[PDB]
RNA sequence: AGCCAGUGAUGGCCGUGUAGUGGACUGCCAUGGCGUUGACGGGAGCGGGGGAUUAGGGUUCGAUUCCGGAGAGGGAGCCUGAGAAAUAGCUACCACUUCUACGGAGGGCAGCAGGCGCGCAAAUUGCCCAAUGUCGAAAAAAUACGAUGAGGCAGCGAAAAGAAAUAGAGCCGACCGUGUGGUUGUUUUCAAUGGGGGAUACUCAAACCCAUUCAAUAUCGAGUAACAAUUGGAGGACAAGUCUGGUGCCAGCACCCGCGGUAAUUCCAGCUCCAAAAGCGUAUAUUAAUGCUGUUGCUGUUAAAGGGUUCGUAG
RNA sequence: GAUCUGGUUGAUUCUGCCAGUAGUCAUAUGCUUGUUUCAAGGACUUAGCCAUGC
């Protein structure tokens, strides 16, 4: 039947967004990256760079 | 092998008219019965009127229900069914709204694990339906 | 110009006064202030125009 | 309506929006010529392709043809003229081995970092936009000019600019006025 | 220039005119014809299976536009 | 797969009508003309110059600004003109329609702007003859200003196209990795510039937008730069998490393969990250991918496909 | 720029189609939008019906 609909959006608790400063925009922030990943990081002739990588947590 | 003529231009010619409607494809565009057919007469979307809410079950190896809608198109007077997507977004449609149709990709095929149905719901009130998820607008 | 100090345009030299007023333009006068006065709307002239065609004498 | 304009297009975006290999490539040319988006780099791919694709039909074409001679002494007189090409390379067969970051050597914005009047390049661009720099005593302010040979000498600052002989900028007048 | 290809009228012939035409696609040919009706005096006297020479002229009828010229 | 001839079909002879030739038409005569090299009939469609996609060959679009043709609700006749079978000319009939004193009289936006309806779907009931031209009994000036919704100008407008801001240099701690050189916040100066607002004013036919300029004795202004960038995604194709909560084959995602039955790399959310960026998703049609229409250039023993075998005309 | 990738099996090599991918002065709808230049704009369906002014 129709009776249940909308019941997980429903049911998952309420959680507010952060309060951030804004990053840089425009061409500020294709320096940013660049010097995110080709700078500011010593990792060298082994390219083994990962852009996300999360803490060990697996339960 | 074949016909190699310098002179034989119209046997090429009659063969390609021939062997070209033996592809789906291309006899779909000069066929003119695809457009009789289809709800829609060649069109991106279409207007209709919302008849009765229903829910269709899934395929076999997966198992849900679906909430679709029964819908009477304006323009021809046609009844199709048409699929209402994300999650809640049921209680926005209600009974004899008037809505935005469109296609489901595909071209006509039916979609996913839904048996049939090949539209869905795009604009309830003319608002729009994920602008409403979103809660980016109001019910009029 | 852009970003400059720099203008350009064009230049009209007269004999006399008698020949400015004959040959110039009316709209170039009346930047001076000194050209004809004022002529009524254009709508209101058509109108009549159209009025007129009823009626003779 | 009845207009007799014309425009086209200048880019054109890339098949294969995912590769690893290109998407580094190109960043590093971002991040080094500090462009503002990849947009400006696929307008250097097409100019590029102009280039390269007339050399070779005219390259196909057989030498003394009168298309040959023509074209080919004008297209060298502008890869010349424009700095791409050094003056002792003069066999048109040259022209097929220029790749991007030759164009973009003679773009204003990395020409004034090259000549010195910038601490980076990033610091050329905001100079460029703010009406700073004078190419042959007329101001520029647009990145994307490609500075000929015959104008490098005459790249200088502008007078109305404070940093020139012009008059106290924004942040001195509101600080009189203080 | 054409073949004379009927003469069962009055003083009046058919002429048959053979060329071929190109299609781009495919680089060859292909046989083509028109038929053309002409005035014929009793000047000549053309069998079918000859070839003629027709220079133009007012409409002198219906569809006959040209008339013969030294038949051989 | 046959078409054309009473009542013109193909040709001939004197004629008539036209501006003129002609079967355009009257009388008489002959029996012709077209067709598998696709006639006759049916379907879609205004032609072209050209657009999109492009190794090459091609496929597709073209109502639309230039050229040609046709029409003025439906369909026929005709006067005046050198020229019309004209729609802001006339006459009648057919469908809808306005005023009236009930005797009658009118109306034609597929011209300009505007309304109803139709639909997925499209702008102001603006100003001007300054420019470009046409018409005219006209050059401009005066005791004396030709018309012109052709035409041009501005309002609305992410169809699409071209440029381009949202910050640049350093200071002092805290550091991060690597071996002392970029770097990641914490305090803090120090210049520069335009969104914004105003003219001695330029433009303008008059207004607007650009372009100049914040003294030339003499002219306002970023610092949590609150002047705050979004839209889609993070199992694979395909760039990007073996992160943390909720649900429990439900709710939902999923273009395809698939995910969800208590530890969900895929659902609903928070935090990070990725793409491209004043742009970005979705639907439908179409081009390339497609050597899956093959002339260049396909396949036919078994995957779809060699006729049961001979003769034979056009080709 | 003369380019390809995911789905048939316990694995393998094929034929083959579905799905992915890039454009479109190509239309429409959704979300979001500081400056400037150039611009198409009731063809698509109904050559449907039209108040008022020119
Ligand atoms: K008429
Ligand atoms: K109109
Ligand atoms: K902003
Ligand atoms: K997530
Ligand atoms: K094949
Ligand atoms: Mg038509
Ligand atoms: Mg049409
Ligand atoms: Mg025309
Ligand atoms: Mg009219
Ligand atoms: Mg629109
Ligand atoms: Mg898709
Ligand atoms: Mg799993
Ligand atoms: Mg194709
Ligand atoms: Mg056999
Ligand atoms: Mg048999
Ligand atoms: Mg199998
Ligand atoms: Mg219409
Ligand atoms: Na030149
Ligand atoms: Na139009
Ligand atoms: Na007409
Ligand atoms: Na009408
Ligand atoms: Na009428
Ligand atoms: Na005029
Ligand atoms: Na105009
Ligand atoms: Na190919
Ligand atoms: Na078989």
């Amino acid at each position: 039947s129709l009776a249940r609909a909308g019941k997980v959006k429903n049911q998952t608790p309420k959680v507010s967004k952060q309060e951030k400063k804004k990053q840089p925009r425009g061409r500020a922030f294709k320096r940013l990256k660049y010097t995110q990943r080709y700078l500011a990081k010593t990792l060298k002739a082994g390219e083994k760079l990962r852009m996300n990588k999360q803490p060990p947590g697996k339960a | 092998t074949k016909t190699n003529g310098q002179h034989a231009a119209r046997k090429l010619v009659r063969l390609r008219r021939k062997n070209r409607w033996a592809d789906k494809g291309w006899k779909k565009s000069h066929t003119f019965v695809a457009q009789k057919a289809n709800p829609f007469g060649g069109s991106s979307h279409a207007k209709g009127i919302v008849l009765e809410k229903i829910g269709v079950g899934a395929k076999q190896p997966n198992s849900a229900i679906r909430k679709c809608v029964r819908v009477q198109l304006i323009k021809n007077d046609k009844k199709i069914i048409a699929f209402v997507p994300n999650d809640g977004c049921l209680h926005f449609i209600e009974e004899n709204d008037e809505v935005l149709v469109s296609g489901f990709g595909r071209s006509g095929h039916a979609v996913g694990d839904i048996p049939g149905v090949r539209f869905k719901i795009v604009k309830v009130s003319s608002v729009g339906l994920y602008a409403l998820y979103r809660q980016k607008k109001e019910k009029p | 110009k852009f970003g400059g100090g720099k203008t350009t345009g064009f230049g009209l030299i007269y004999d006399d006064l008698a020949a400015m007023k004959r040959i110039e333009p009316n709209y170039r006068k009346a930047r001076l202030g000194m050209g004809k006065k004022k002529l009524p709307a254009r709508k209101s002239v058509k109108e009549r125009r159209n009025r007129n065609k009823k009626i003779r004498g | 309506m009845r207009n007799y304009n014309n425009f086209n297009r200048v880019w054109k975006a890339p098949r294969r929006p995912f590769e690893k290999e290109r998407l580094d490539r190109e960043m590093k040319l971002c991040g080094q010529y500090g462009l503002r988006c990849k947009r400006e780099i696929w307008r250097v791919n097409m100019t590029l392709s102009k280039m390269r694709r007339t050399a070779r039909l005219l390259l196909t074409l057989p030498e003394n043809h009168p298309r040959r001679l023509l074209e080919g002494s004008a297209i060298m007189r502008r890869c010349h003229g424009y700095g791409f090409l050094d003056e002792d390379k003069d066999k048109l067969d040259y022209v097929l081995s220029l790749t991007v970051p030759d164009i973009l050597e003679r773009r204003l914005q990395t020409v004034v970092f090259k000549h010195g009047l910038a601490k980076s390049v990033h610091h050329s661009r905001v100079l460029i936009q703010q009406r700073h720099i004078a190419v042959a005593k007329q101001i520029v302010t647009i990145p994307s000019f490609i500075v000929r040979v015959s104008s490098e000498h005459h790249i200088a600052f502008a007078d109305a600019s404070p940093f020139g002989n012009g008059r106290p900028g924004r942040v001195k007048r509101v600080k009189r006025n203080a | 220039r054409g073949v004379v290809h009927s003469t069962k009228m009055r003083r009046s012939i058919v002429i048959r005119r053979n060329y071929l035409h190109f299609i781009r696609k495919y680089q060859r040919y292909q046989k083509r014809h028109r038929n053309i009706t002409v005035h014929c005096s009793p000047c000549f006297d053309p069998k079918p299976g000859d070839e003629v020479v027709v220079g133009q002229c007012r409409p002198l009828s219906k569809t006959i536009r040209y008339n013969v010229l030294q038949v051989v």
